[PDB]
């Protein structure tokens, strides 16, 4: 198990780490999250008392590094550092954990909620879309843009997310018009699947990746990618049976996961009734069909 | 984006544009069958291609061959509407192309827009107006050359006749669909009020009588006049 160590808490911060959230008063001894499990990414997350605007967090795997968080006064922002020297860092940790200013990653043993929302996710991946490759670990925070949004303001902090556009070239064969439009399966089977993402795993951990920025920073960009993902299978009437059901129980966690009360503005009506209802694969999703009728019926 | 009342003049202006009316695309006779069910009979259609400015009418003639042994046909009839604009636009030279397409119905906005991708550079706009074009087979001579094709087939119209000689787009499109609208809420009345006097003809080369100044002011009044009598009996108003 891991540990991420804190400098300091000199701001009064909500601190997240993955679905967890601590609230730490300004100058609190606070020394940061310790028994985090290997394994898996993991996203550390801030909202400051004061401006709780610009949510922002740092994507890590543990396995690619020792990382601290790091208060900077000028900049305003906790920051992710990476700690080069090992005997320096297992130094500062375990004093910290014998004098138990730290907290512990809180993981129920049933509970496989983040196995569940970060399975295809992998750190590799998420550089490419945070591109920043002077750190092993990505920034993202509410306000950046996608590359597409971008299309239609500043390259380097862009979120690079895979283009998807149903009125594009890219996504209708001349001479194709109308069976390409209607049914989507060679923009999702032969231009993404085989051309671009190679194979459903790096599908789903970018549908996944985009879920979570969008859960955990309210990025509107990251919903439109998870969204514009959905939709994409849900609109082609050839999908191999396994991704179905692999989607089926991808949604069916990240529909649990959501709090209550951010359906109004993560939930897309429109995608959701159409790929549920109107869709080729209306009857494919049952279990996220379940949920989303029993947890969200005002939505459909 | 959309079309109005608003912004009416830009009709009449020098970015070449074209309406596309796919009303009459497919049409059918219902009927019943021996063992009393009901079933359809297509008939040939056309795609009304309105050029504001000239008059010049690209009337595609959809044949009822088009339709055989395929689904979902009036899904199908707004993409062969789409995939044939598109054809029209591609044959067409660079500086005869039209800088803007505004359909009648906005389920042909995705259809076109996607067989357009192509041509970014054209605008492909909805209207907000209730253009009468749907009655365009109320016109003797174009219902004519449609319902005798036994293939598909394309007549270069003009729908002003001469009318550009003597009046202003403005005023032709104004007298064009003062007439549409007639024949629609009453192409009985309507067609009576053109062809009441025989001394009056329509040229070989003509959709409409050639009538004199005067005379269209006489039939512009009968048509105003026919177009409230239907409203006002619709509605007991």
């Amino acid at each position: 198990m891991n540990t991420v160590p804190f400098t300091s808490a000199p701001i009064e911060v909500t601190i997240g780490i993955d679905q967890y959230s601590f609230n730490v008063k300004e100058n609190q001894p606070f020394h940061g999250i310790k028994d985090i499990p290997i394994g898996h990414v993991h996203v550390i997350h801030f909202q400051h008392a004061d401006n709780s605007s610009m949510r922002y967090g740092y994507w890590f795997d543990c396995r690619m590094g020792n990382f601290y968080i790091q208060y900077d006064p000028k900049d305003g922002l906790y920051k992710m550092m990476e700690e080069r020297d090992g005997a320096k860092f297992e130094n500062i940790v375990h004093n910290f954990k014998e004098r138990q200013m730290m907290v512990s990653y809180p993981k129920i043993d049933e509970d496989d909620t983040w196995y569940n929302l970060t399975e295809f996710v992998q750190m590799d991946k998420i550089r490419k879309i945070v591109r920043k490759d002077e750190n092993q670990f990505s920034y993202v925070d509410s306000s950046m843009t996608t590359v597409q949004e971008n299309e239609l303001s500043d390259p380097a902090h862009s979120l690079n997310y895979t283009v998807i556009n149903f009125k594009s070239r890219e996504a209708i064969r001349p001479g194709h018009e109308m069976e390409d439009f209607l049914d989507k399966s060679y923009y999702l089977n032969t231009v993404m699947l085989q051309g671009i993402f190679k194979n459903s795993s790096n599908y789903f951990g970018e549908l996944q990746f985009a879920f979570l920025n969008a859960m955990f920073f309210g990025n509107y960009g990251s919903s439109l990618q998870w969204h514009a993902m959905i939709e994409l299978i849900c609109s082609s009437a050839t999908v191999p049976k396994h991704m179905l059901d692999k989607l089926d129980e991808i949604l069916y966690y990240q529909i649990k996961t959501l709090p209550e009360q951010y359906s109004d503005i993560l939930l897309n009506e429109r995608v959701w009734n159409i790929c549920l209802y109107s869709s080729f694969q209306k009857n494919s999703l049952h279990n996220t069909e379940k949920i989303m009728e029993n947890k969200y019926p005002e939505l459909l | 984006g959309a079309m109005n009342s608003s912004n009416y003049a830009e009709l009449f202006n020098n970015d070449i544009k074209l309406f596309v009316d796919d009303t009459n695309v497919y049409r059918v006779t219902v009927h019943k069958t021996f063992e009393g069910n009901v079933a359809t009979k297509a008939i040939n259609g056309c795609i009304f291609t309105l050029n504001p400015k000239t008059g010049h009418l690209f009337l595609k003639i959809i044949h009822t061959s088009v339709w055989a042994g395929q689904k979902r046909l009036s899904q199908l009839a707004k993409w062969k509407t789409a995939e044939e604009v598109s054809a029209l636009v591609r044959s067409l030279p660079k500086e005869e192309q039209p800088k803007q397409i505004i359909v009648t119905r906005k389920a042909m906005l995705d259809p076109l827009e996607v067989h357009m991708l192509d041509f970014p550079n054209i605008a492909i706009r909805p209207t907000e107006l209730r253009l009468p074009f749907s009655a365009a087979m109320s016109i003797d001579k174009l219902s004519d050359v449609v319902m005798k094709a036994t293939e598909p087939q394309m007549v270069l119209f003009n729908i002003y006749d001469d009318w550009l000689d003597r009046i202003s787009s403005y005023t032709a499109f104004s007298r064009l669909t003062l007439l549409l609208r007639a024949l629609k809420t009453n192409e009985e009345s309507a067609k009576m009020i053109l062809l009441s006097d025989p001394t009056i003809t329509i040229k070989s080369y003509h959709l409409w009588p050639s009538f004199t100044d005067e005379q269209w002011i006489t039939i512009e009044s009968q048509m105003r006049d026919l177009i409230l009598t239907e409203y006002g009996r619709k509605y007991n108003v």
